[PDB]
């Protein structure tokens, strides 16, 4: 249980999240429950075949995600406990 | 007890009862292995010969440049839309490899990256053009009217990129780093833009596996 | 100032002196 | 969830939908389904079936 | 003579095991190893997709939801 | 009212042969005798064969395990 | 108790997990087949036993048309365990 609780400790962090259709969904996480689900603000959303998309909030089912894209800045090993 | 049961829920209390009986987890030690296949991977970029490396203070100072000139050139994309030129500016079709390269680029002489061009620019061909470019860069040399489209098609980019624009900007830098190889003194014209875009791709554009970190 | 990408470009290479 | 004995006809995942007579369920939304049929193209006989509580898109009588 | 899944399980380690994804591709390998929750390891891994031997990728982890059948071979 | 559990078990106790509907998968059905299974609904299953619909064809695994998870719909045969 | 917890660490320290413990504690590479349809080449800074991970200079690898190679890189990431298919213990690559 304990990689999600590293995951809800992501919050005022920004972020890309690859969806599983592709998409890039680029955005800053104001929060993430426990079954992955994430809600985001200022949300800048590229798609395979057509223009970006803004947004001033979103949120995203865990179970759509593949994967979250972190900043480089982010200090995993203080998070990591 | 040693009768058969009769519902499921008997049934499954008597299987979580053997369960508990097996070892959670079980390691079969085996003995001998064999070969694997390869998964190739792409290289990085080729480090700068040694005095060609640029300090990080200058790779930052570039970077942040580089922000401040698309903050610019997306807070004014609207004002530049609409304009014009003449018969002159035919913007070729999206999927004109050639005429694009014939655009940018000439043997006329080319048209360079005005606002007024580029802020006409749709993502999908922002990226193909840039494709373009990389592919005429390969089989071509570097010249300063090259180095204008890049940085302009770079500073039109808008994040987050999709992987495809990140693979094509990655082999562009790629290419800069190996061609940079073949210069020969610092004064060369192709050394400071062929820095510039590795530095915008590696730190800009989050590729920092590709990126010039002296010494 | 429709060239001033142009400007950008040519301000960065001269920013290098090393 | 009263719905009992009432013929239904069913959506599943994966675009596949079949019609038969339900005659149980499960909390975790499981069932039976009796004298039933997968439409294709043109269809035919399966019986009494259990299906998955996910699995099923839609559900209309 | 009910053999129940996880018991069935642990009898195949040690043993040649083909184990077919979701997906269609499938593997064959050594089930070196096993776990509460079904994941598995195998060892001299190839895989096949669509029929087709696709590669050797030694020693490799596959997590449990991802099984649709194991099975032995000989 | 007969709850899925039972019909399951109805199968284990007859030893009947099944079909199953996968979930990931419209092209191919598994079809085996049941001989064990657990809460998870993870069936052991024997003599099964790979049922591709169309192509007609009939593949023999033997003895396999199916995953729960991977249940759609199950009947008899 | 919640020292039984202890099991979750010698298990995974044998058992199938152990291909990740692996990279986390030697600080190795594993290659990941993902549903994306490419791969990842990272390594484990974190995982829990649906491996859910924390990656690190990742590549994402794949190809596509005749057909070429491409990647991209991702310094950090965390993947949800959904998305993996297998994982290589010791992969090889090569230019």
């Amino acid at each position: 249980m304990k990689l999600v609780r590293f995951l809800m400790k992501l919050s005022h962090e920004t972020v890309t999240i690859e969806l599983k259709n592709g998409t890039q969904v680029h955005g800053t996480i104001t929060g993430v429950d426990v079954s992955m689900n994430t809600h985001l603000k200022a949300v800048k959303m590229t798609l395979k075949n057509r223009e970006p998309v803004q947004l001033e909030t979103l949120s995203i089912r865990g179970n759509n995600i593949r994967y979250f894209i972190l900043p480089d800045s982010l200090p995993l090993d203080t998070l990591l406990v | 007890p040693s009768v058969p049961p009769r519902t499921p829920q008997e049934y499954l209390r008597r299987v979580q009862i053997e369960a508990a009986q097996c070892p959670d987890v079980v390691v079969a030690q085996i003995d001998p292995k064999r070969k694997q296949s390869v998964n190739i991977s792409l290289s990085g970029c080729q480090p700068a010969p040694e005095g060609y490396s640029p300090t990080l203070q200058w790779q930052q100072q570039q970077v942040a440049q580089f922000s401040t000139v698309r903050q610019n050139v997306n807070k004014h994309r609207s004002h530049w839309k609409s304009q014009q030129l003449d018969s002159n500016v035919t913007m070729p079709k999206s999927e004109d490899e050639e005429g694009w390269k014939k655009f940018c680029l000439g043997e006329q002489i080319g048209f360079p990256p005005l606002l007024s061009i580029v802020s006409r620019m749709n993502q999908a061909t922002v990226t193909s053009v840039l494709e373009y470019l990389s592919n005429w860069f390969g089989e071509r040399d570097f010249t300063p009217e090259l180095g204008r489209w890049l940085y302009a098609l770079l500073a039109c980019l808008e994040k987050p990129l999709l992987p495809e624009a990140h693979s094509l900007i990655r082999q562009l830098a790629r290419r800069c780093s190996e061609v940079r190889l073949l210069v020969d003194s610092k004064d060369d014209e192709r050394v400071p833009a062929l820095n510039l875009l590795i530095c915008l791709v590696s730190r800009y554009f989050d590729q920092r596996d590709l990126a010039d970190e002296p010494s | 100032d429709d060239t001033a990408l142009i400007k950008a470009y040519d301000k960065a290479v001269a920013s290098f002196k090393h | 969830k009263k719905f009992m004995d009432k013929k239904l006809s069913l959506k599943l995942n994966g675009g596949r939908h079949v019609q038969g007579i339900l005659r149980g369920f499960d909390p975790f939304m499981n069932l039976v389904i009796d004298e039933c049929v997968e439409m294709a193209g043109q269809q035919n006989n399966i019986g009494m079936v259990v299906i998955r509580g996910n699995s099923i898109i839609m559900l209309e009588a | 003579l009910p053999l129940n899944p996880k018991p069935f399980l642990n009898g195949l380690t040690g043993k040649p095991v083909m184990v077919k994804l979701k997906w269609g591709m499938e593997y064959k390998g050594y089930l070196v190893s096993v776990d509460g929750y079904m994941n598995m390891q195998l060892a001299n891994t190839e895989e096949y997709i669509d029929g087709a031997l696709s590669g050797h990728l030694g020693e490799v982890l596959i997590r449990c939801n991802n099984v649709l059948y194991i099975r032995g071979v000989e | 009212m007969v709850q899925p559990i039972n019909l399951i078990f109805r199968y284990l106790q007859n030893r009947s042969r099944i079909q199953v509907w996968l979930y990931e998968q419209v092209n191919m059905r598994i079809e085996g005798c049941i001989i064990g299974f657990d809460e998870y609904m993870n069936l052991v299953l024997d003599d099964a064969e790979e049922i591709h619909s169309k192509t007609k064809s009939r593949k023999q695994l033997g003895r396999i395990m199916l995953k729960g998870d991977n249940i759609t719909l199950l009947q008899s045969v | 108790p919640e020292e039984l917890q202890k099991r979750e660490e010698e298990e995974f320290n044998t058992g199938p997990l152990s291909v990740l413990t692996q990279s986390v504690k030697n600080n190795t590479q594993v290659l990941i087949n993902c549903r994306n349809n490419k791969k990842l080449l990272g390594r484990v800074k974190a995982f829990d036993a649906h491996c859910n991970m924390v990656l690190e200079n990742v590549k994402e690898m794949w190809t596509e048309v005749k057909p070429v190679n491409k990647d991209r890189y991702i310094s950090k990431m965390f993947l949800r365990g959904d998305s993996v298919i297998v994982v290589l213990r010791n992969p090889l690559i090569a230019g």
